[PDB]
């Protein structure tokens, strides 16, 4: 075990990378694309 | 309004008739900062002696030409002091300021791919396993004309590959829209201007080993004089180092 | 999770603003939506990307690599480049941060070895071979039936990303030797495979899943076949045998049709 | 985890200290950073040697032993002193505390037992043997097929470490048996093997890892092959045929160049 | 203690025989200040590329040998990207450290006068009036040995005087020491160390045109090996530009 | 079970001998060597 109407988010290796896939997101815009202008 | 004024300390470029910039990625050229650093001596940063504009040699567009690359840091080798500065160190970073300017009439008609690979891995002319060489993706600031796709194209020396439709990597023009861009309608704007920072997984590498970006001018629609005796018209390169950096002071890399 | 915009309601408009006009040439793509083009209602639209994401478009765990055990021996060099389907999903992008979660499917049967040998050292060459025994070489011991193994890779980089693609050497100018694109510019270890039994097939499956993936800069999708791994090169050669000799394929996907304005 | 220290900014200095000049003959290392010599920028570092500390750089579990089964029945003497790679990897210390788990890699099929017999008593010298009937010497019986045995020994001394090199010996001065090295200092126990059916092949491997380890005295890395276990002998008789009779290799890991100053 | 370490970035001197360091005129080297600025235009600062040390060609210190003498900024021409700065703008400034080395032997014996001189302007050979040619005053890093008075000295091509006592220039040696200067004796330390500020009553000038500074070592007692066979000793000349700055952008004034 | 935005360390046969590696590091010091010096 490693860390933490409930949720438990458990890692049985004690390793970051052992862990499955990371489905908490934010980061995003596509801005960077389809809008990449200075003014 | 359609004016514009760029000055890189100096020289200025002064565009008439413009777009707005494209700034990749929504992001400036920056100094490596200290929390992304590798390498342990205290850079260079030759600022206004490096960074500003270098216009290359013009290119003839012509009915049909296929388009021409320009390799960066490679276009800049022999520009400046800022070519100087690639050989005497190890390592090196920066940002570009692309400049693009092809002008005709009201009566030509034409369109232009400006765009800005990161990463642009050729292919080799056909055939068999080789690596394209050293000396081909060099061509300084000469850049390379396209040619254009044959079974005639000689494969010897481990040759580049000239079809600009799969943008010589084997991927569709058209869907290099997803890199950097602009297109140069004649009817519209005759120049294009794109600020590129500095991209790679590596704070800095060899200037000369690692070609970073590459310039593409595919002719997307060909150019048609009207009613005028022209069939040709220059296309003018000037980039402008921006934010550059220099790590690693030696003997020159040079011959 | 984040879900797609609501179209909101829109009705006649007169307007001195086009946001129907813009130019191509900008380098920017359109801000259109339905609202500006015609006139809409309100729809709640609760539908997702979230199958879209880098995370898990890269992280379905193909097929990478193929080897047989010969005299119940084999050795695969971790790579991508093999397999088209995988090597065009990772080649949207220039650079990759990925772990990898590798699953070994054996038809084999009885007991397998399969040592992980890094970088920078000889590996062994056949089974019975001395290097088998290894102190610090991390190995894994399993019997097929009963369970697949599988070990999680982190990122070795060298760099902070793998490079999809690579425009530099890894030699000056004049050498004569030099290397173009990834191959040099990391190296993520082989995989040595032994039976210690006789028992079942040969054939030895390498799945391998990216995870906690970071991809960088977008490139356009691989148009044509691969030919060659580690490369870029899409003119194929079909046929070394005769006068279709030296002619080559792009063999694209690009279809025509009889008549533009008829399709 | 402890992260190597950051790269501290440093200008142009002028100095009647020098902190590159020193003493070899001290007997201490350099103190000198890339501060010292040469113009330095901030770099923030995270880099950790957490790999590199004793528990991690031992705690792999190596092959020790190999043993076969000749008429269903195997013998092993616990040691390192047989496999080079694990053996040079405990000679960096001269002492070591651990306690070890065994896992036993078999190809075997059907049903296997292993008695850790221990130091002091007689162990069984055949299937069928009546000392595999045992009220107190602890055994592991295991099917092969589904799972590998696995189990801890603590740390069995007489001292507080196991000596990795003694200089001593185990009787007084005069006698004619007198054995040298660090084989009379201790002995970790033998494992007995035998099977209780017929089944599959006849190869025992033990694995072991070190846990819980303190290493002590640091020494120079094995520099030459092994020839003999228990003894640190070098030098190696590859024949006894004839006129090379008494011709003796060390058989070192030193390579040459052509020339100093030409590399 | 006699220990010395002089760090100029990327390249360290050690000394352990050694003087106080000469800092010439009380004066470190600056960069220019607003105050006493003439262009308008931004200078380069290329600090840690071009500021470091620079090591000559030794010279082999004899029976008989009247002197050196280099001419700075000309001796780093050719060295690192110090030397690509001259070339690439109009005017630049610089401070140096200039580090001496001579080291024989308890039993040699020998004196060396290692001064700085500000402007110093050679004296023809002999004869009419000729200005000396800018061939000869710029040697390079190689500098000048300074071979000695004799009416057979050749007088053609505008060569410079070749004798030491009056300095090359019409003055007595020995009056010298008016120049920031130290003295090598063999028996006391076997190097020397002179910072000397950027010396000129302009803010910068041409760095080709325009030599400022002069490095000359001048054999005050000749070298007595004493009881041994070593009848000469080399004496190794290690440059850093310091504070170095330059302005006005340009073509390599090169050819 | 032995003993203990969380962690856990779980002891399951209840030996000291029988837990798995021992990550947790404090003592350490180059000076024991690279500078074994009286002053």
């Amino acid at each position: 075990g490693a860390q933490v109407i409930k949720y438990f988010n458990i890692n049985y290796y004690k390793d970051s990378a052992s862990s499955g896939l990371s489905r908490q997101d934010f980061s995003q815009d596509p801005s960077k694309f389809t809008q990449p202008l200075v003014d | 309004d359609r004016l514009k004024q760029i000055t890189i300390g100096n020289s200025t470029i002064t565009t008439q008739d413009s777009l707005h910039t494209v700034l990749a990625y929504g992001e400036w050229p920056t100094y490596l900062s200290d929390i992304d650093a590798t390498s342990v001596d205290k850079p260079t940063h030759p600022e206004t002696s490096a960074d500003r504009f270098y216009t290359l040699d013009s290119v003839e567009w012509q009915v049909g030409s296929h388009g021409w690359w320009w390799k960066l840091p490679d276009a800049l080798k022999d520009m400046g002091v800022f070519g100087q500065n690639m050989y005497y160190h190890s390592m090196g970073r920066s940002g570009f300021i692309i400049h693009t300017q092809c002008n005709a009439t009201k009566f030509h008609s034409g369109a232009l791919i400006v765009a800005v690979i990161p990463e642009h891995q050729l292919a080799y002319v056909g055939g068999v396993k080789v690596n394209v060489g050293y000396d081909h993706t060099h061509p300084g600031q000469s850049g390379h004309q396209i040619r254009g796709p044959s079974q005639s194209n000689d494969r010897s020396g481990g040759k580049p590959d000239e079809d600009p439709l799969f943008n010589c990597n084997g991927t569709l023009l058209g869907n290099i829209t997803i890199f950097p861009h602009q297109i140069i309608n004649l009817r519209t704007n005759n120049s294009s201007t794109i600020v590129v920072p500095y991209i790679n997984c590596v704070p800095m590498d060899n200037m000369l080993k690692h070609n970073n970006l590459s310039l593409v001018i595919i002719p997307l629609v060909p150019l048609r004089p009207g009613s005028s005796g022209i069939n040709s018209v220059p296309i003018t390169v000037t980039i402008a180092p921006y934010k550059s950096e220099f790590s690693g002071a030696m003997e020159a890399q040079r011959q | 999770v984040l879900v797609v915009p609501d179209t909101k309601p829109s009705g006649p408009q007169h307007t001195t603003k086009p946001s129907i006009l813009g130019a191509m040439e900008i380098g920017a793509s359109s801000n259109a939506t339905p609202e500006s083009t015609i006139e809409t209602r309100y729809v709640y639209n609760t539908n997702t990307n979230a199958e879209a994401d880098v995370e898990m478009f890269l992280g379905r765990s193909a097929l990478w690599g193929k080897v047989t055990l010969t005299r119940q021996y084999a050795k695969w060099e971790i790579n991508f480049q093999e397999q088209a389907h995988i090597r065009k999903k990772f080649e949207f992008f220039t650079y990759l941060r990925f772990d990898m979660e590798v699953t070994i499917v054996t038809n084999n049967k009885g007991l397998m070895q399969i040592m992980f040998v890094p970088p920078g050292i000889d590996h062994p060459e056949t089974h019975d071979d001395r290097k088998w025994d290894s102190a610090s070489n991390p190995s894994v011991f399993f019997q097929p039936k009963s369970g697949f193994p599988r070990f999680t890779i982190p990122f070795t980089g060298l760099a902070s990303a793998y490079y999809m693609f690579y425009d530099g050497y890894d030699k000056p100018k004049g050498s004569d030797n030099n290397e173009y694109g990834i191959a040099p510019t990391n190296d993520m270890g082989l995989l040595c495979f032994r039976t210690l039994d006789n028992s079942g097939g040969n054939d030895v499956k390498i799945y391998v899943k990216p995870k906690h993936i970071t991809a960088w800069v977008p490139r356009p999708p691989r148009a044509t076949q691969y030919t060659h791994k580690y490369s870029t090169n899409y003119h194929y050669k079909p046929n070394s045998s005769g006068p279709d000799e030296h002619v080559l394929k792009d063999r694209h996907f690009i279809k025509t049709r009889p008549l533009i304005s008829s399709a």
